[PDB]
């Protein structure tokens, strides 16, 4: 009954902070650096 | 007030050691308890002078533990205390349990002390199985291998569960460290369950062979039941020595002294004797998860027999057909293992499906119409 | 009985309903949270219980493959099972070409069991209490599971014994002389 | 705190005025006054009594297991192969 | 746990049919004697489970008499258990000495408990 | 009975944390107890979590931390967890004693509390130091080696003592394995003394900022204090996070991460930062037995503090000279901990010589003369 | 830890001496002020230790009236320490309110326990 | 068990009588009534109250630490080196 509302904040949590360090530390990471050094 | 009774240590001591009102009549059965205290103890003894020399890495196991044998001072001797001591605990326990069924110590009063008490049984040998990997002998890797196959019967999360226990794709390395350290911890887990058991013992006291209030005649248990405990415990520790000195290797199996290897299976994956009761069960059921559920089972029906029992009469001391039923249920549990070690033979399978479903028939038919019947029986006879 | 102290500055604005409901939100939220956070620490943790890096770059590896003699069955460790790598004379394909539809646990051929005579792959651990099976004990001419007695079949199809199914086949692909797993 | 159990002070016991206990300072009784005639006599009586409830299903159980072990015994002879053929 | 009460019905339904009492009660008196109890100067309601409130209460509720009659009788059983001997025949209780004393106090607790389950459920 | 009360386990449980008659008056330097408690268990949960993959074999040692670090799933996280809840579990305590000291919850009625806690204090940091040796790291393995030969100061047992310890001729194999098991092992044991030491404080209860009784106003510790509680772990959580996370090896030594080998000695043989107050003793004292002896002192007169402190009021919340008193103790003290990892320089052993004089006469003179003056200034005062 | 004796004794010592009380006493009235715990509603008396068999015996033997002002005074304390708040100088226990209630008892007790101790000891 | 401390029923302290208390029920009184006077006033007051006993031991200890500290890197100057070889 209550890992309803827990697995909902994980989840929300998650997606926010993921997104939002994407976006802050986008130039930085592998993903967007890959095709320069293709 | 004297200073055993003032001091919060010393209080704790004497209400369960010095002045606890044990009951005048209980016999030398009664004494089983404090044994496996020194049990576990001395069990936690010898295991931690092993795990100051043994590795837990799958190379070094075996490896370790013949360092532990030839070349560590009296590392055989404890290495042998700790191996034969698992199966005196178990011998104890057993003769524990048999207690408490035969002189009915399962009845209301003690039922949370019952279900405490079920469940260090299964943490015991859920500490015992562990502890048995970690010399990863052929016995070893394979009792592991099958085990947590086993685990694998479990519909929506039996798929990878076990590469979740075993830490990769088999047992390995991963395996053998992790039921190290799980298998060093669970023991203490256990030590505070058995704290827990002492005091749901404590709330209600002990029972006695008369299965009648103990109130009208108890004794401290000290110095009497101390040293009633004094002689079981040295009873006790002059057998173990007979096993451990003259004897070591007898309860054992020889194939654990072979290094494990994956590729070979030896003829015959059985366990340690005092496991066998219920891997013959493991054996009986065809489904794998029914084969888990149904050893399971043949533990937990334990807690049910305080509701299935409906005498009105604690204990078995004073009831013929109790007494006869008991009796047939010891030796059809001896049966029962004895029919683990077995290869699966024709008459050995029939006759282990047949043990399996009179070890459950007992809990669930046997002790609740037996009792009824003597109910009705001790009524109609007295009532003259 | 006597004048009690003015509390008119302490009390709250709020409505009856409206401060026990603001109150219940704030623990629920707090107790909410907590069951979130203690999800993530338990899970991180039960995490380490599983598989890590190193076990799984170990696994999924290829096995040095070639020519072998036809009917003898080599032994390989991936992922520790061992593996009856086996390449079953064309006896063996003729044998299993015999099909099954009827006393057999999991009736199959070579067809899924196998992608050609020339090298066959099977995982060696048996069924029930997985067991590596003897490769010529088998009663059906396979492999056999000493622990039970058990009979595999050429194809790997359990035969006789306590088999609950039939002898797992790897996900092992194949290549040139090379085993693509 | 009803527990069926009390202290020393109340062990829970009823009241039980009209009876008087006995006991001699162990400083000034024997230790062995039974033990000759106890480990003979009594413990053959003990033994006696409870005999039946063993042996009885003791005899049930191992008369069971006999007639497993020695048909196993004949299936595994080769004069059993056949019908361990035709069990199987 | 079976209720005194739910006892003493199935007793009651045998004996009102001597062709179930003619067979029972002979082997009801054999089990009795052979049950052991009474060379140890018991009687059958000192064996019952005391440990249940309605138990407790029914001992609480028995005469004076009766009461201390049955602590002497408990405690030589506690003593003659722990001496491991037995009475003689000449000192046993006799079987006519199982007088059921404490059945009716536990009727009686039995039919309050019922009562205010009873009533309370409705 | 509500059934909080009449269960035993949940009987103690209310006792303990729900109607646990607290004082109102009590700030927030009285949660400090169960923060450490959770340091404990969160520290053994991280333990055991490492078990699972450290090899105690001196050659895999520091290897398997790698593996912890660098493959097992969240195996850096444990790791940091573990490594820094050392360190908070030291502030914590050193905070613990702190406020013990500040408001005098060592006096009269708890002075056996006191003398647990004590104890505890140093098997902690014999759980410390031995855990640091196991990474094996060349500050862990030379720490090892100067404890150890610190040991050997004893006259008539040092000589073939040190060996006993090692194992062997030096810090090897053995050594390393024996510091695994009793490392493992001692947390476990201090778990038990953690529980005497909450049966000493309940029943006496716990002292409240005032000094004075606290019947006069207790509330449940269920919530007011509970939530407390919570706030004070919410708060250390944060921290520890911040220290994880974000700056992990601030605390630690950076020598730590290069593999130990006897052949080559650090420029710098230092503790960890908690250890250095007493390490600093070690340094100031010439003998090398009146080293280890003054090392030990500099905890054991925490068991004098009570008989040495004549202040007929409890605390110094109210007592201007004893307050001035304990905070410069504190401030000598941490002036004492920073010398302790400085190298041996001319004012730096002279400084840490006079620091641990002022260190043992803050016990032996201070509080005895500053209580008695402060009892004669308040009655001769409070006297017109 | 310190007998209430013993440092009545001291207190005493230095009065009976002007040449130590203008030099004392002024400082010890200004470190009672500056001690902090007037501001709270608590006397001296209140602050002493009251887990000691002497001090528990005391203030059993104190008046009723005596007992109750201790009594809310220290209820006082408590809710200013927990509210973190301080009586204002019109609140506060003024220097003269500092009476000493209960020194005369914690006399009388010492007097008792010294008398039983130096009489037992012969 | 004189513990100073009892349970609820009896916790050891002396009578009380004309003491009466007074709260209201937190579901109908501010959470926040005091909170923004408190944080800036109350701390300031304690923080004013409590400063000397840290400051003067405080400046007492940094003083001389930092004496030492001075020292000891003249000492390991060049300008030192003599002075260093005399002290040592
Ligand atoms: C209830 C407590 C315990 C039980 C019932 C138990 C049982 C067992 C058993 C049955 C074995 C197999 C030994 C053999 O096959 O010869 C074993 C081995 C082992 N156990 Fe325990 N164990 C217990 C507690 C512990 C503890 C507390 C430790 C460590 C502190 C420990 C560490 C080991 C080790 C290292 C081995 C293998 C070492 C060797 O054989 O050389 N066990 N245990
Ligand atoms: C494993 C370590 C154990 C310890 C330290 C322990 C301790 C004790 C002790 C000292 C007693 C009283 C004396 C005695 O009964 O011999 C007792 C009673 C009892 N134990 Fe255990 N025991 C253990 C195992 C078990 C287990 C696994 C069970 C599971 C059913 C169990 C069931 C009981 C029962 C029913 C009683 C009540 C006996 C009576 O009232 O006559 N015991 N326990
Ligand atoms: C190491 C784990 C510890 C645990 C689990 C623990 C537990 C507790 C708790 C919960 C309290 C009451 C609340 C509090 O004081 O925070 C307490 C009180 C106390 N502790 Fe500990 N503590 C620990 C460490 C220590 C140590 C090492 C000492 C050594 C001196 C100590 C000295 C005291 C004292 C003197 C009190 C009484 C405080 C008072 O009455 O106001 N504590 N302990
Ligand atoms: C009061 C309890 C404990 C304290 C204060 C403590 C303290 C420490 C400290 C200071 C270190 C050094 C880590 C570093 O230098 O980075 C350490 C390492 C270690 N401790 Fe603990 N420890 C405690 C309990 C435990 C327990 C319960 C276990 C296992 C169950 C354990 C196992 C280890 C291991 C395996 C390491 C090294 C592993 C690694 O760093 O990768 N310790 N401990
Ligand atoms: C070697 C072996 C073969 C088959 C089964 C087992 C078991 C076993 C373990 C459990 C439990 F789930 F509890 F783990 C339950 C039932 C079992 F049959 N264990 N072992 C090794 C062993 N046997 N006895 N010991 C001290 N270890 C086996
Ligand atoms: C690396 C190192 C150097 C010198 C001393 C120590 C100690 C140390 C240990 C003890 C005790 F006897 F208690 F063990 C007492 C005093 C000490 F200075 N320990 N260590 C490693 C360390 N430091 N801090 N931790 C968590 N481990 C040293
Ligand atoms: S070996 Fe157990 S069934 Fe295959």
């Amino acid at each position: 009954t209550i890992f309803g509302g827990a697995f909902a904040f994980q989840g929300f949590f998650d997606v926010a902070v993921n997104k939002w360090w994407e976006e802050h530390n986008k130039a930085k990471l592998w993903k967007n650096v890959k095709g320069k050094f293709l | 007030m004297p200073t055993r009774k003032s001091n919060t240590y010393l209080s704790l001591v004497n209400s369960y050691l010095i002045d606890s009102p044990q009951p005048s009549s209980i016999n030398y059965w009664w004494n089983l308890g404090s044994l496996l205290g020194l049990c576990l103890v001395i069990q936690i003894a010898s295991g931690v002078f092993l795990a100051m020399h043994y590795s837990s890495n799958i190379e070094l196991a075996f490896d370790s533990v013949e360092h532990i044998m030839r070349d560590v001072n009296a590392g055989w001797l404890i290495r042998y205390i700790h191996a034969n001591g698992a199966s005196f605990f178990f011998i104890c326990m057993y003769l524990h349990i048999g207690k408490a069924l035969y002189y009915g110590s399962y009845k209301q009063p003690r039922v949370m002390l019952w279900v405490i008490g079920v469940v260090i049984f299964i943490l015991t040998m859920a500490i015992a199985f562990m502890g048995y990997c970690l010399v990863y002998g052929q016995m070893s890797h394979w009792g592991a291998t099958v085990i947590t196959n086993l685990l694998s019967a479990i519909p929506f999360i039996g798929n990878d569960i076990v590469p979740f226990i075993w830490g990769g794709f088999s047992v390995s390395n991963p395996t053998i460290q992790r039921f190290f350290a799980l298998h060093f911890l669970l023991p203490f887990i256990l030590a505070a369950l058995v704290c827990m058991h002492l005091m749901a013992l404590h709330v209600h006291g002990s029972s006695n062979p008369v299965g009648i209030t103990g109130n009208i005649d108890r004794l401290p248990m000290h110095p009497y039941f101390i040293f009633k405990d004094l002689i079981t415990v040295f009873v006790f520790l002059l057998i173990f020595s007979l096993f451990v000195f003259y004897s070591p290797n007898t309860l054992g199996h020889p194939d654990n002294y072979i290094p494990g290897n994956p590729m070979v299976t030896p003829p015959s994956i059985v366990p340690e004797w005092y496991l066998l009761p219920f891997y013959a069960i493991l054996r009986s059921i065809p489904d794998k998860l029914g084969g888990v559920i149904a050893m399971f089972g043949a533990i937990l029906i334990l807690l049910s027999l305080p509701y299935t029992d409906r005498s009105i009469i604690r204990g078995n001391s004073f009831k013929v057909l109790s007494k006869l039923a008991f009796y047939l249920f010891v030796f059809n549990f001896i049966l029962l293992g004895n029919l683990g070690q077995l290869h699966v033979e024709v008459p050995y399978i029939q006759l282990g499906q047949f043990a399996t479903a009179y070890y459950f028939a007992h809990y669930i038919i046997v002790v609740p119409v037996i009792s009824t019947l003597e109910n009705i029986l001790y009524y109609i006879g007295t009532q003259t | 009985n006597y004048q009690q102290p003015d509390y008119s500055s302490y009390l709250n604005n709020k409505s009856g309903q409206g401060s026990r409901n603001f109150t219940y939100f704030m623990v629920g939220s707090m107790g909410l949270l907590s069951a979130a956070g203690a999800k993530s620490t338990v899970e991180a943790f039960l995490s380490s219980f599983a598989a890590s890096a190193d076990v799984l770059a170990m696994a999924k590896v290829e096995v040095k493959l070639g020519a072998i003699p036809e009917g003898k069955n080599v032994i390989i460790k991936w992922q520790g099972k061992p593996v009856f790598i086996r390449h079953r004379t064309a006896d063996e394909i003729e044998e299993a070409n015999q099909v099954d539809i009827k006393t057999l646990r999991d009736p199959q051929n070579d067809a899924d069991r196998v992608k050609k005579p020339e090298w066959l792959i099977m995982l060696g651990i048996c069924t029930h209490l997985g067991c590596v099976p003897i490769g010529e004990a088998g009663d059906f001419g396979g492999w056999f599971c000493p622990c039970h007695g058990s009979h595999y079949d050429i194809s790997g199809r359990i035969r006789k014994g306590p088999a609950p199914l039939n002898l797992e086949i790897p996900e092992y692909d194949f290549t040139d002389d090379e085993t693509l797993l | 705190p009803h527990t069926y159990m009390g202290w020393w002070g109340s062990l829970g016991s009823p009241k039980q005025k009209y009876i008087t206990q006995y006991t001699i300072s162990p400083y000034a009784a024997k230790p062995l006054k039974g033990a000759a005639y106890n480990a003979v006599f009594n413990t053959f009586r003990r033994t006696k009594n409870q005999f039946l409830y063993v042996a009885i299903p003791f005899v049930v159980v191992w008369s069971i297991w006999t007639r497993a072990r020695d048909y196993n015994e004949y299936l595994y002879t080769k004069e059993g192969r056949e019908e361990l053929e035709r069990v199987n | 746990v079976q209720s005194m009460t739910s006892v003493v019905k199935a007793a009651n339904f045998i004996l009102a049919r001597p062709t179930l009492s003619k067979i029972i009660t002979p082997l009801a008196q054999k089990f009795t004697a052979y049950a052991g109890y009474r060379e140890m100067g018991l009687k059958f309601n000192d064996l019952l489970l005391e440990e249940t409130p309605i138990m407790q209460t029914a001992i609480k509720r028995l005469p004076s008499e009766l009461n201390y009659s049955r602590n002497f009788r408990i405690l030589t059983a506690h003593q003659l258990a722990l001496s491991h001997q037995l009475l003689p025949a000449e000192k046993a209780v006799k079987p006519e000495e199982d007088d059921n004393y404490l059945i009716p106090y536990i009727l009686e607790a039995e039919k309050e408990a019922f009562e205010k389950a009873e009533l309370d459920n409705i």
